RNA sequence: CGACUCUUAGCGGUGGAUCACUCGGCUCGUGCGUCGAUGAAGAACGCAGCUAGCUGCGAGAAUUAAUGUGAAUUGCAGGUUGAUCAUCGACACUUCGAACGCACUUGCGGCCCCGGGUUCCUCCCGGGGCUACGCCUGUCUGAGCGUCGCU
RNA sequence: CCGGGUGGAGCCGCCGCAGGUGCAGAUCUUGGUGGUAGUAGCAAAUAUUCAAACGAGAACUUUGAAGGCCGAAGUGGAGAAGGGUUCCAUGUGAACAGCAGUUGAACAUGGGUCAGUCGGUCCUGAGAGAUGGGCGAGCGCCGUUCCGAAGGGACGGGCG
RNA sequence: CCAUCUAAGGCUAAAUACCGGCACGAGACCGAUAGUCAACAAGUACCGUAAGGGAAAGUUGAAAAGAACUUUGAAGAGAG
RNA sequence: CGCGACCUCAGAUCAGACGUGGCGACCCGCUGAAUUUAAGCAUAUUAGUCAGCGGAGGAAAAGAAACUAACCAGGAUUCCCUCAGUAACGGCGAGUGAACAGGGAAGAGCCCAGCGCCGAAUCCCCGCCCCGCGGCGGGGCGCGGGAAAUGUGGCGUACGG
């Protein structure tokens, strides 16, 4: 329960900050799982996607076992695209449909040196939890 | 208007003597049951852990 | 119009009073901020007591009152005399000082030159400069067994 | 040309001069309702103003 | 009239200049609500003050 | 090649106008370009030479006003944009050694008399 | 021959565009704005009508300086320096 | 006096307040030569004022006005409390010795009008409702 | 029978009720409590590749710099040694407005300096800096059959 | 209360608590819809007709022909004030132009207003209005030569 | 007689007030004819010479997937 | 005549500063109604209220008794509870209406002029050097200029000095 008398829990109010929020703080909201390998491998639980992340879809109409890279971060719909997530239109083109990345499994991250010191400071601020609580 | 009287102060003597009834129909087994509690298998209804 | 065997009533709601309406919603707010202000002063005044400095034995006048005793303004000129206070280091030492009252009996003007004696008694004064003791200043001993007073210094009774 | 609301004659003749390394014989200026100032500005005899046109862009 | 004050002849370009339908390619944005221009002005029927 | 702030902070006064002023002729261009239809290749790049000028004036600016102000340091007369603009009313207010400012017969009372460290056992 | 007929001769203006408000109450004649009256060096205010009030106040237009010292005042108007540099 | 400036000598209304000539100002003379002083040397604070004459039509006052960014009184200990925002036209508040002797302030049973810190203090004080929570 | 009319049901229109939602209010409470001649509040006019409005901004004009951030923006185009966002302390900030050279027409000046012009000798043009009232301290020039002194 | 149907995300029973708690009316408020009713009406200023063109489409657009009207105090050629792009060209025929329209002062695209001599600018008129002064609790008001040290200008001479 | 102050000069925090502002938090409140005039390009459109007056207007869907292609019609509008 | 003091009064785009205007919920100073109630209405009431004008601050104002009291006396101001719908005012009708004492919240006091003494011992400004230099301040040198004896500073203020 929330003890914090700054932090709001105003459904209005969490709604609006929400959906008005700019992009930087969009770019934390749309964010998604590591797998399994990649949490045992980093020690990180979830991560902020980029345009090449090679993911999957896992609810949805297009979940299933099947591996795409993310290549665009809509981030004012709040939606991501993937290769082969797409439908195709009346007129026989292909557009990409929007997948939330909460619904999203991260099975290769593009790794740039920001990614690995994001990737550090998550896994060390998780591990002095973990000593912490011992 | 924002005048309405919202506060009630009832007297220390019968705020005590509700805590006192209350406090008092918690140690009935009918009474806590008719609340819906679900305490059929409790070893003794003023139910007192010990201290640690 | 009246109706039958009632009261004559005069409600003072004549004027536009709802404009000057004092709500007060804001009393645990203010109770509450003051309460805050009390420890945050008393938190700075660390071993001065609390409530203040020490107030003198007054009589209530008027005579409902006059068998009542109470805390009034200051220790009055001539009870920090006979009592070989200076009337500025009074307010220093923790003294409350009313250069305005007079004395018109022996009792009173005693009854409080003895209470100025029994807190100079009590008073642990801590060295001006701490790391070099002086002449009139509390030992080392007082000094570490100080503590802050809660509630009126002495505090007066019938 | 279009020019600055608050520029004189005398300025965007000398600005013409300076800018495109011509001379010129007049500056007409109107205001055109739509609050831009347009200047008709006449070359010297000796400029060929469609030759100058061209090295500007415009044809 | 035909005789204008700077100032006039100013205001009457920014009310010319405001009084062109809305672009289509503003309907195809996301967060759009918004479908014609409310605010055209016809010289016969609103009349500018002035 | 793009153009940053960092590498014209280096640069001096002559070289930075030439740079504008090229700025200036080819944004010149641009609109000379955008009235006779020019491709869109050159329509976008408006804005970049805009914000380019727009670098390079605020370098100069930059550059010349901290000039004059480590000319205008140790004067007792500043002009009024380098003076700190603080709000009016602390700009009217008064000034620390003002404020600490002490009367004399005062100094004498806090020196006679200070406030002293006290408890009071029960 | 009030009405109709009368609306008519209307070809004169009373007022302009004011150069303090922007608003049409420039009186011309009495060189006078009807809405902050401009000659004098007090805008025109009352308290009669709150609702003129709130029409033209402190909210209502740009505040291109007053919100950069709403901005200012709440890191104490710091001035003369800037971030730690890279 | 304050002759009441209506037109023609008309206050349209109850016969109470029908008072046209032999009505008077409530503050002093005195004070109104000290809010002329002030608001036309507007730069300067008014501090007090004194008689100087008078004859049948005039009063003649004395201002001292000071200068509150001199460098005298901006760095005189003992003077700068006028130097200060809040003293602003003490001649425009009443703040002056002449501008709080009309307020009828002042201690005991003869200013029992004024207890708060005006006749506008004590009114707004016993003219409210303290409506609280519990009653 | 039919047409017409009336009633009820089914289906369809007209209309936008109801319900369910809610980036909005209203009320209460906490903290802070800051505008302006260094030009405020307000207003006008402009600024986007396609841009009318709203918003943001000021001829550096939907923003420049710096910091934090760390790959987007997106309606369509186009083009990691830091995109975009946030912060904002650096810089800039058109015209009016207490509005300030005089006026309110975008009218007319005056003084100083710089560049063309000239061949500083003026003109003319462009640019920069000044030119409002009141008032304080001080400076200089003075005024007075004001009061004196000296010759 | 249940059945059927529609709908597509929340809802209700019981014990208490609280109220902005139940509508047929108020010439009630706001919104919507009828009968009237395909009715009244599209009748002030003499008047249209024939052929052709374009067009999916013509009583009405255009061209030609005819017959007419305004009849120089015009139904003509031009300006003031006011309006503000209505001016011009092209396109469209959804909406509007009380029938229609292939047309328009409509809608959408682009265009268009060039001055030493034409006006403003300058002058003063009737008047408006600061400073001085006076009045005024005060924002300010009166006043316009009046209880003002109101000239910052010029030629000549001397001196640098 | 007695009592009580020492006027006609000056400064001074705290407790006190706060329907404007900056930033918040909350609610036995209201739920688009309600709640602010304003949930939306709202002090906007529009009106009045002016002072001033002052609206209406939320909701496809999970995702535009916003109906390609065929056919009638000049097209709107249909049928698939 | 002329020169120089002083006083009073001008002028300057002289050097440096300051005021104007806005907001205005709260605050201070003025000015100030009528609707209304009295079952009419004129005093009264509304109401020292609205409107009007001026001036602020983060609080303002107030404030250290020319006080309350008559007591076995209290002790600046402000605010809360009570006093108290009371004393009192009132066509003594309608209605209006405090204060002291008491309990608390807070709590803090002080300074001039005047009277006196100290070779004006005081203040402001420009020049140079060193420092600090974004609240323009510190030290020293100026046979540097003013202010001030028509009284600045130090002591000192009714509790006495
Ligand atoms: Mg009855
Ligand atoms: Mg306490
Ligand atoms: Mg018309
Ligand atoms: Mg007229
Ligand atoms: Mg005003
Ligand atoms: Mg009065
Ligand atoms: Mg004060
Ligand atoms: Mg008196
Ligand atoms: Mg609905
Ligand atoms: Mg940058
Ligand atoms: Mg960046
Ligand atoms: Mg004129
Ligand atoms: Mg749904
Ligand atoms: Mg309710
Ligand atoms: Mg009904
Ligand atoms: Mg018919
Ligand atoms: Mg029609
Ligand atoms: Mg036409
Ligand atoms: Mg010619
Ligand atoms: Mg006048
Ligand atoms: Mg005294
Ligand atoms: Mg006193
Ligand atoms: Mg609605
Ligand atoms: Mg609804
Ligand atoms: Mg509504
Ligand atoms: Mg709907
Ligand atoms: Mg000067
Ligand atoms: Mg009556
Ligand atoms: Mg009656
Ligand atoms: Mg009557
Ligand atoms: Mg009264
Ligand atoms: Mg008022
Ligand atoms: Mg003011
Ligand atoms: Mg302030
Ligand atoms: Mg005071
Ligand atoms: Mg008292
Ligand atoms: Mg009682
Ligand atoms: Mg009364
Ligand atoms: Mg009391
Ligand atoms: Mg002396
Ligand atoms: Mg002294
Ligand atoms: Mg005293
Ligand atoms: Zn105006």
């Amino acid at each position: 329960m929330k003890f914090n008398p700054f932090v709001t829990s105003d459904r209005s109010k969490n709604r609006k900050r929400h959906f008005n929020a700019p992009s930087h703080i969009r770019r934390k909201i749309m964010s998604s799982p590591l797998s399994k390998e990649l949490r045992q491998k980093y020690n990180v639980r979830s991560m902020p996607i980029r345009k090449d992340d090679e993911v999957q879809v896992v609810r949805g109409h297009y979940k299933g076992q099947q591996i795409g890279k993310v290549v665009q971060v809509y981030r004012k719909k709040y939606v991501i695209y993937i290769e082969r997530v797409q439908r195709e239109k009346a007129n026989g083109t292909t557009v990409h449909v929007g997948i939330h990345p909460s619904k999203v499994v991260i099975t290769r991250l593009k790794l740039d040196k920001d990614r690995k010191k994001i990737l550090e400071r998550k896994a060390k601020s998780r591990q002095v939890g973990k000593e912490k609580g011992k | 208007k924002t005048w309405r009287r919202w506060h009630r102060r009832v007297n220390t003597t019968q705020k005590r003597y509700a805590i006192c009834s209350a406090l008092a129909a918690s140690a009935l087994p009918a009474l806590v049951m008719s609340k819906g509690h679900r305490i059929e298998e409790v070893p003794e209804l003023p139910l007192v852990v010990e201290d640690k | 119009a009246p109706s039958r065997n009632g009261m004559i009533l005069k409600p003072h709601f004549h004027k536009d009073w709802q404009r000057r309406v004092a709500t007060w919603f804001n009393q645990p707010a203010r109770k509450i901020r003051r309460r805050k202000a009390r420890q945050a002063r008393a938190r700075r005044i660390a071993p001065r007591p609390a409530a203040g400095p020490i107030r003198p034995i007054v009589r209530c006048p008027t005579v409902r009152y006059h068998t009542k005793v109470r805390a009034g303004r200051g220790f009055s000129l001539e009870e920090l005399r006979v009592a070989g206070i200076h009337k500025k280091v009074a307010r220093t030492i923790g003294i409350s000082v009313d250069p305005r009252r007079r004395n018109k009996s022996t009792e009173s003007l005693q009854a409080n030159v003895q209470r100025l004696k029994e807190y100079r008694s009590k008073l642990v004064l801590f060295p001006r400069k701490p790391s070099a003791p002086k002449k009139g200043d509390s030992s080392a001993e007082e000094l570490k067994l100080a503590t802050q007073l809660t509630g009126p210094v002495m505090p007066i009774r019938n | 040309f279009i020019v600055d609301v608050k520029a004189n004659k005398h300025q965007i003749k000398q600005a013409v001069k300076k800018l495109y390394d011509i001379d010129v014989a007049k500056v007409n200026t109107l205001i055109r309702p739509d609050g831009e100032k347009k200047a008709y500005v006449r070359l010297a005899p000796d400029y060929d103003a469609l030759d100058v046109a061209n090295k500007i862009g415009i044809i | 009239s035909s005789h204008k004050t700077f100032r006039i002849k100013r205001f009457l370009a920014k009310k010319q200049k405001q009084n062109r339908p809305i672009p289509q390619w503003i309907w195809m944005k996301t967060g759009n609500k918004i479908r014609y221009n409310s605010k055209r002005r016809h010289w016969r029927r609103t009349k500018l003050g002035l | 090649a793009k153009i940053k702030a960092r590498d014209l902070r280096g640069k001096k006064k002559e070289e930075l106008l030439k740079q504008l002023d090229d700025l200036k002729v080819e944004l010149s261009q641009l609109r000379v370009a955008k009235v006779t239809g020019g491709a869109a290749s050159k329509l976008s790049k408006i804005r970049v030479v805009r914000k380019s000028i727009a670098r390079v004036l605020t370098v100069i600016n930059q550059t010349q006003k901290e000039n004059l102000r480590k000319f205008y340091k140790g004067k007792k007369y500043k002009p009024l944009d380098l003076r700190p603009k603080k709000t009016r009313a602390m700009r009217r207010r008064l000034n620390k050694h003002e404020e600490s400012l002490k009367t004399k017969k005062q100094q004498r009372k806090e020196r006679l008399y200070p406030l002293r460290k006290y408890a009071v056992k029960a | 021959t009030k009405g109709t007929s009368s609306f008519g001769k209307r070809r004169n203006k009373t007022h302009t565009l004011c150069r303090r408000c922007g608003s049409k109450a420039y009186h011309l004649q009495k060189s006078t704005c009807g809405k902050c009256g401009y000659p004098a060096k007090r805008k025109r205010k009352y308290n009669w009508s709150a609702k003129a009030k709130r029409r033209n106040t402190t909210g209502t237009g740009r505040m291109r300086h007053l919100k950069i010292v709403y901005r200012r005042f709440r890191h104490g108007f710091r001035e003369g320096t800037t971030p730690k540099p890279k | 006096g304050r002759k009441r400036p209506v037109p023609k000598g008309a206050t349209y209304g109850k016969p109470v307040h029908h008072g046209v000539n032999q009505l008077k100002f409530a503050r002093s003379l005195q004070s109104v030569a000290e809010e002329r002083a002030g608001r036309h040397c507007g730069a300067l604070r008014v501090l007090n004022s004194y008689w100087v004459g008078e004859d049948s039509t005039y009063k003649f006052f004395e201002v001292i006005l000071i200068d509150p960014f001199h460098k005298a009184i901006r760095r005189n200990p003992d003077t700068q409390w006028i130097t200060k925002p809040v003293h602003k036209h003490r001649e425009m508040r009443g703040l002056t010795s002449a501008g709080r002797k009309s307020r009828g302030l002042g201690k005991g049973h003869k200013f029992h009008h004024t207890i708060g810190g005006s006749r506008r203090a004590a009114w707004r004080r016993r003219n409210t409702l303290q409506l609280h929570r519990y009653r």
